[PDB]
DNA sequence: ATCAATATCCACCTGCAGATTCTACCAAAAGTGTATTTGGAAACTGCTCCATCAAAAGGCATGTTCAGCTGAATTCAGCTGAACATGCCTTTTGATGGAGCAGTTTCCAAATACACTTTTGGTAGAATCTGCAGGTGGATATTGAT
DNA sequence: ATCAATATCCACCTGCAGATTCTACCAAAAGTGTATTTGGAAACTGCTCCATCAAAAGGCATGTTCAGCTGAATTCAGCTGAACATGCCTTTTGATGGAGCAGTTTCCAAATACACTTTTGGTAGAATCTGCAGGTGGATATTGAT
């Protein structure tokens, strides 16, 4: 049978969600998420849908953008799988919590 | 009666500015030309963005301009992606680009 | 009311591994996707707890838009479209 | 009920200026929107501070001017000021 | 003329270091951090006061910027003061 | 008799007031807004003493000099992130060598 | 000129930084970023000398210009 | 008597860590200042304070930079600093 | 490892200026008393829009198999960069003086605020119009194995 | 080097959700008269800040030697990607109830506005006090070989 060589389908798949601009993660468990949060904070809250909507984008815009300078990371590091370690520089060169 | 945005020759409302202006607590007193100025500079950067993505919707084959296409517009001017560096555009997404390395070999 | 418990694993696996394809990541250490939920988790009770401060100064119960755009206007991350 | 405010018609009404077979999202006009607010706030807050500084109580077209030359970078800022010294020159002549 | 919080971090110096002393230059650092902190705090009021059309600033304004500029600890501690010194300030 | 004495306060309230609604922040300010603020920066410059004393001799100096503010701002966890992107003058860095560096 | 600040102040520099190893391109790496930092500054800060109408840069025209940058500085009048 | 190749290396480190001076001198630096100023502004002035200011903001910027440069090196298993680690550290700072 | 021989660092005590701290006097805040407005907390209620539920269907998450190629581990040479002695030169200290800014006031024309009245542009709605989303099959392009 | 298997590039069409246009109310410019500051022209003064200029004392440029680190090369276990069967749960889209915004008023606690009055904090001055900043023995640290 078939089979593609792997690191294609990968390269495939950073093409296609480059080229398109939706949320990648899911809706309905962000929301459940971002309940469980809020909830912690203070009780009996509410939110208006926009501004769930707002978080999510704000968070995978935060992501990703974490995610390139992560794999400069590991490129600097002479590797291309990202790890641990190299989230954790990104984030202390930002100044996140160096 | 005229507007002092046609006096001014701008599309952008110099009264409106104005009264942000004396109602945002900037200083006590605003010069009769400062919301000219300002409602100029603002209409500009506002024409020079709409007419890169503009382009950009062209580009794409599409009539109305999308996020997207604003996104395009300020990732690929230098200057704008500058005054922009700080700010997310909703829906707006990425530059396609992907590290030489990735690349196959 | 139904509980709320252990929804960082919502964010599954491929979802993570989307995100990261966007970032133009082409190969994923296994020990990422809870890294990733933990970074996540942090910044979103951050922007959060900024948000819900400004939704009860405002004395409301309910969290607006504007709360959100506010608080990540404060935490450095401006984000246009829900200005409002 | 209520009334709220924007730069849509004015984004519009530059839009088709630059592109007369152009149109917009409502998104795209919502983040239009923003821009112009957030610059505004930009410009409105460093002319502010400059104003403090020099310990004068009211901000002029140069303040604003001064601003624009902080806060833009190159070419914007030449386009700007320009744009700006001539909506001024222009209005003066009332 | 100049106005500085010189004497003021002096005397809170005095009040918890009774027997030591401060470097102008460090006075200097002071001073700075006071202007910062009060520039912080107003600044944050103000956009508070601003965001729920409130044409004034309250201590309350004032509470709710330090509860969002300051870590934890230092804005529970903060707020206290604050709170005490307001109540403090009305008891007479 | 002074603001100040009746918050039971060392900095200024009047003085305060006076910034605060000569600093272009609000139209009016409130009664009790000053005495609260001045009350905040009088605890902040009393920890930030208190820290950097402790740390002005423990390099035997009385005097508390811009090296010891800076020991105390960046040996403490919340005045380091409230202070994080500001640089104190003469203070210098925290003795910090990487373990890989080490010989053996 | 700007080969006034000189490889021993640099490896000095780079020393309080805590490294440990230095290599040759590095030095005159470093004097192009140093000149950048000063550029940019050195830009704002006269900005606000000449909106000043003044011909003195005063400290305080620095203090802003930093502050203004990001780069906050304590001990110089803000 | 010679010391073994990375040990004064070491030894300057906590010397420079543990003190607070200024490592740039003041002349050149102070000349390279109103070189870049003249080329903003004809024959401008600088209070002695401004130009202290500028090296005080200029030093520590550059310290930091070259921790965060030296974590760089650190994290692709090496010990010297490069301009490709400078560069990814101002990359990842934002600065480019 | 703990035997020596450089060098290095540290810790003790001795000592003044280059700074700190403590005082005799003043303009400008800061406080006080007396009226004048007003922002907004309180209350009531019209009205979005938020929470929640149902049901069903398909997108997509999860778990397993399996092996490709990645990252980790190791070896070794070549050359890059640290240590150091060496010698000149640009630094730093520091006395200066001539002056040119910057900071201060005194009048006062020009500009901006304030208050009321007129006018219209901007908004919210509804009526109207049309990109393009989300489907289709078809010719390329790419990738993989043989 | 050639021939499938599959993903991807487009052009086709077209009804509908979203964008555009059209139309009466009305908050907010705009116009006009009059009250209130404002920020630079003349005139001026005293901190700063330069510009030479004479000196030493340390810092740097420089050239030589080599310790060892960087980066190329090779090796291999095991991890992470690709494909798929399985089936769960997130969608989608509707329909509610009602919480709780947010528009409208309605008094008063609390702010502002000058008018005097009192205190303080800021300067230029005396009379303090402390860390450099050397010199010296002893313990560390480092590097080599009785
Ligand atoms: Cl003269
Ligand atoms: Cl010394
Ligand atoms: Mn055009
Ligand atoms: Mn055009
Ligand atoms: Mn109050
Ligand atoms: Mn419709
Ligand atoms: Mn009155
Ligand atoms: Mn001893």
């Amino acid at each position: 049978p078939h089979r593609y060589r792997p690191g294609t389908v990968a390269l495939r798949e950073i093409r296609r969600y480059q080229k398109s601009t939706e949320l990648l993660i899911r809706k309905l468990p962000f929301q459940r998420l971002v309940r469980e949060i809020a909830q912690d904070f203070k009780t009996d809250l509410r939110f208006q849908s926009s501004a769930v909507m707002a978080l999510q984008e704000a968070c995978e815009a935060y992501l990703v953008g974490l995610f390139e300078d992560t794999n400069l990371c590991a490129i600097h590091a002479k590797r291309v799988t990202i790890m641990p370690k190299d989230i954790q520089l990104a984030r202390r060169i930002r100044g996140e919590r160096a | 009666a005229k507007t002092r945005s046609s006096r001014a020759g701008l599309q952008f409302p110099v009264g409106r500015v104005h009264r942000l202006l004396r109602k945002g607590n900037y200083s006590e007193r605003v010069g009769a030309g400062a919301p000219v100025y300002l409602a100029a500079v603002l209409e500009y950067l506002t024409a020079e963005i709409l007419e890169l993505a503009g382009n950009a919707a062209r580009d794409n084959k599409k009539t109305r301009i999308i996020p997207r296409h604003l996104q395009l517009a300020i990732r690929n001017d230098e200057e704008l992606n500058k005054l922009l560096g700080r700010v997310t555009i909703a829906q707006g997404g990425v530059l396609p680009n992907i590290q030489a390395v990735l690349l196959p070999k | 009311r139904k509980v709320l418990r252990d929804n960082i694993q919502g964010i599954t696996k491929p979802a993570i591994r989307r995100l990261a394809r966007r970032g133009g990541v082409k190969r994923i250490s296994g020990l990422i996707y809870e890294e990733t939920r933990g970074v996540l988790k942090v910044f979103l009770e951050n922007v959060i707890r900024d948000a819900v401060t400004y939704t009860e100064h405002a004395k409301r119960k309910t969290v607006t838009a504007m709360d959100v755009v506010y608080a990540l206007k404060r935490q450095g991350r401006t984000l246009y479209g829900f200005g409002g | 009920r209520s009334r709220k405010e924007s730069y849509s018609i004015y984004v519009y009404k530059v839009l088709k200026q630059v592109h007369p077979d152009t149109g917009i999202s409502s998104k795209a006009m919502g983040i239009m929107n923003s821009f112009v607010n957030d610059i505004f706030e930009r410009i409105a807050g460093e002319a502010s501070r400059l104003a403090h500084y020099n310990k004068r109580s009211t901000i002029t077209s140069r303040e604003i001017q001064t601003a624009v030359r902080l806060l833009l970078p190159g070419e914007l800022a030449k386009h700007a000021v320009s744009e700006g010294t001539k909506a001024v020159t222009k209005y003066t002549s009332s």
